[PDB]
RNA sequence: CGUAAAGCGCGCGUAGGCGGUUUUUUAAGUCUGAUGUGAAAGCCCACGGCUCAACCGUGGAGGGUCAUUGGAAACUGGAAAA
RNA sequence: CGACUUUCUGGUCUGUAACUGACGCUGAUGUGCGAAAGCGUGGGGAUCAAACAGGAUUAGAUACCCUGGUAGUCCACGCCGUAAACGAUGAGUGCUAAGUGUUAGGGGGUUUCCCGCCCCUUAGUGCUGCAGCUAACGCAUUAAGCACUCCGCCUGGGGAGUA
């Protein structure tokens, strides 16, 4: 693919996270809250899609907000 | 003539899709490109070495194109010393059915080199011999130095098929036995007198070329 | 739902031998088991599409592999209809 | 489920023929094998060859093609498919091409050509012409 | 492909059209037609061409028949076999006959026919009635067409054991 | 039966139609022979007679999805066994 | 069918191959599901939005335009039962050149460790394309090719989906 470095997921697996490593939320997302798509990180679709649902319980938590734009 | 130390030479192709027509001619594909077997083509490239030569025998005649780079003065070179006529670029629209335009063109030829004589150049205004002088540099140009096109051949030589279709199909359109250098991701079944031999190497094809023009000049000086 | 220990565990009286794994006697079991149950989870859900879907197709199977036993033995179809208490 | 199986046979012959391939694969039968062999009988076969492994078949069996590599025949189907079988007597019994095509025909006693069926005055169940 | 001038030849033409070229102002033509070409011996061949007056179309036409050739595999003033043609939907179907018979057929495959030198021949043109289609549809079946010594070679056996 | 008229919205499925591989067997279909019958006139063929033809006669063939019965069992079908 | 968690529940593929030994396919009639709109029953209405009101353009505009605005859009149970419901391509089965990807897997070699790489096998999911096929456009293993079985349907347009 012409995204960036394929198999990002060398650092993880085979399931994760879903809210204790926090070494896995910050690189995976923004800095204004926005989520990092597959085109950018380089990951498969089922890491994404587990990461997705991830970061969907995690703002739950309050451990993560929605949005952080201040 | 062929051998297996000269096969040597020829070692994988141009890979960017492969016909599956010629898988049988493939010995193994490795590192990353296709190359063709040897063991054949020494047989192949000596039968049409015979049918080469028995078209010389009866005072044959032959084409060469080398509209490619990297084969054009290997090309004129070969079909020089050959004694055969030649092309190295532009095959214009038509060179095998359309015999009613090549007859005017060599004569046209005929009469515009003649004028330089009795007075051509600056006997007259800008206009025409500008016009005249680049007239003639284009078409020796891209028609070649062929002037000796006089009897319809029956028999070719080509370089390359990927890039010369038209003119073996219209060569196909005139039953002509076909003979010519085979890439390996080239149509097959054009051609009935194959060589499955390399062509981006410029020794290759350098030395097809000098075993054929030697061809077909042994046949020649033998009485034809 | 089913559980693959209750299955496993009523499929052992019913199967023609201890080796084998076919035998629709046992696929004619197993399939009432599922029937009942998908029936129980529709009469408690009374609206929705796979689980009617799925109750007639297997019913459809269980009709004909019982079909299937009525041509190759007699009293088989017999012993299951009244064993199963199904087939009325 | 396949409803036929010389329907089969013929599409992978036919199918070979627009192709080219000398050799092809097929689930034998003994009316395949008794086919087979009487293909090659009347020449259009070079060579036959059926083999054993579990259960059936299965028989391959080796093209011809002429020296310009030309298909003998110009056309080939069946006949007596399901739902509508079909019959033959012997006087009726068809001359497709005359002697240049043949007649494939199952008879109480065998199949065989269409030229035996209608000398020896049995006809049968045609199954497929060829020419 | 090969044309011939030395053999005997009887040009035969089909039909010709008006056929129009529509541009701003006022509207061009040039006629059309098409011709079949045959030495009624065993050899045929069709021929198309257009041009703005009609010898020079029908010669265009000619000139362009003998370039296509068929060699019309004939045996006893007849076709060996029957055939069914087909090209284009225009489908076309012939059928060998006793002798004293004629060719029976449309007009065009008529002329297609009669300066082929077959002599007794039935047929019956189908699909299409356009003259072009139902005659190239004619010629494909000459085309696919094979008789006694073209077959006995190809397979093991012989003649006199397979025949018409 | 893409676009021209023509695949219903799709699903579950009865009756029906169709049927994997091999062996044995039945001989219903099928193939094959005979028997009786398919009126005659008519159609077709051959001949003969009205001067010819028309016509008529003669005789032949032809005509059943026909019944009975003698055989064959590849195939369809029935049974049994892999 | 795209919010999350759980409870219950139907389907699909791969491998396996031990197992039941043809039990299969199509399938009239029958039955059920079935977009949105529409309707019966009771709530809720924050937005959005048929009917409708004002203004504006406009010869004129009850249309587009702007500002509101009810039913409706929402929920719960029933009601109806059509659509350009499409891939304008019926279902099931088998065969016929390629290359390139994507989704969920498997076998093998390369690496100290494959997770980094490659090849091979599946099934869908696409594209470019050969043979062939087609009125042509286009189809091309996800056939509109090569065949078989079964079902549905058409036999000029308007009338008319009308009586």
């Amino acid at each position: 693919r012409r995204r960036k470095k394929v198999c990002y997921f060398t650092a993880n697996g085979i399931t994760h996270i879903d809210y204790k490593d926090t070494e896995l939320l910050k690189r995976f997302i923004s800095e204004r809250g926005k989520i990092l798509p597959r085109r950018v990180t380089g990951t498969s679709a089922k890491y994404q899609r587990m990461l997705t649902t991830a970061i969907k319980r995690s703002r739950h938590m309050a451990l993560l907000p929605y949005v952080k734009e201040e | 003539m062929k051998q297996l130390l000269e096969a040597g030479v020829h070692f994988g192709h141009q890979t960017r899709r492969w016909n599956p027509k010629m898988k049988k001619y493939i010995f193994t594909e490795r590192n990353g490109i296709y190359i063709i077997d040897l063991q054949k083509t020494v047989k192949k490239v000596d039968e049409a070495y015979n049918f080469l030569k028995q078209v010389s025998e009866d005072g044959g005649q032959v084409l060469f194109v080398g509209t490619k780079k990297q084969a054009q003065e290997s090309v004129k070179s070969e079909a020089e010393r050959a004694g055969q006529f030649y092309i190295n670029q532009r095959w214009l629209g038509g060179l095998l059915t359309n015999y009613k335009t090549i007859s005017k063109r060599i004569k046209r030829i005929s009469e515009i080199e003649k004028m330089e004589e009795d007075g051509l150049f600056e006997v007259l205004p800008k206009k025409e011999v500008v016009e005249l002088k680049k007239e003639y540099d284009r078409l020796i140009k891209f028609l070649g130095g062929i002037r000796d096109m006089k009897s319809m051949p029956q028999a070719l030589f080509v370089v390359d098929p990927r890039k010369e279709r038209n003119a073996i199909a219209e060569a196909r359109k005139l039953n002509i036995p076909i003979v010519g250098i085979v890439d390996t991701n080239c149509d097959p079944d054009e051609i009935d007198y194959v060589i499955p031999a390399n062509d981006d190497a410029i020794r290759a094809v350098k030395l097809l070329t000098a075993k054929m023009a030697d061809a077909i000049l042994e046949g020649q000086q033998g009485v034809s | 739902a089913i559980s693959q220990e209750r299955k496993n565990e009523i499929i052992k009286e019913y199967r023609v031998h201890e080796t084998d794994t076919g035998s629709p006697e046992v696929q004619i079991a197993v399939l009432t088991a599922e029937i009942n149950a998908v029936n129980e989870h529709l009469r408690t859900h009374k609206k929705d599409h796979h689980s009617r879907r799925g109750l007639l197709k297997m019913v459809g199977r269980r009709r004909h592999l019982l079909n299937y036993l009525r041509s190759k033995d007699i009293q088989r179809y017999r012993e299951l209809i009244k064993s199963l208490g199904i087939r009325r | 489920t396949m409803t036929d199986p010389i329907a089969d046979m013929l599409t992978r012959v036919r199918n070979a023929n627009m192709v080219r391939h000398e050799k092809l694969e097929l689930p034998a039968s003994n009316i395949k094998k008794e086919i087979a062999e009487i293909l090659k009988s009347e020449g259009f076969i070079k060579n036959v060859e059926y083999v054993e492994d579990d259960k059936q078949g299965v028989l391959r069996l080796f093209l011809k093609y002429g020296q310009n590599d030309e298909r003998v025949i110009t056309g080939l189907k069946r006949i007596s498919k399901p739902g509508l079988r079909v019959y033959a007597k012997a006087s009726e019994m068809p001359k497709v091409l005359n002697g240049l095509g043949i007649a494939l025909v199952s008879t109480s006693e065998g199949v065989i050509t269409d030229k035996e069926a209608r000398k020896r005055n049995v006809g049968g169940e045609i199954i497929a012409y060829v020419w | 492909r090969r044309e011939e001038e030395t053999k005997e030849f009887e040009e035969r033409v089909v039909t010709i059209n008006r056929v129009a070229k529509v541009v701003k102002g006022g509207r061009r033509f040039r006629f059309t037609a098409l011709v079949v070409v045959g030495d009624k011996n065993g050899r045929v061949g069709f021929g198309t061409g257009k041009a703005q007056e009609v010898p020079e179309a029908i010669k265009k036409a000619v000139e362009a028949a003998k370039k296509d050739l068929v060699v019309v595999p004939r045996v006893e003033g007849t076709t060996p076999h029957t055939i069914t043609g087909r090209y284009g939907s225009g489908s076309v179907f012939m059928k060998p006959a006793a002798p004293g018979t004629g060719v029976i057929a449309g007009g065009p495959v008529r002329a297609v026919l009669e300066l082929a030198g077959i002599t007794d021949i039935l047929s019956k043109s189908l699909g299409s009635n356009t003259p072009i289609n139902m005659v190239r549809a004619t010629i494909d079946g000459l085309q696919n067409l094979k008789n006694a010594e073209d077959v006995a070679k190809l397979r093991g056996k012989t003649v006199e054991e397979l025949y018409n």
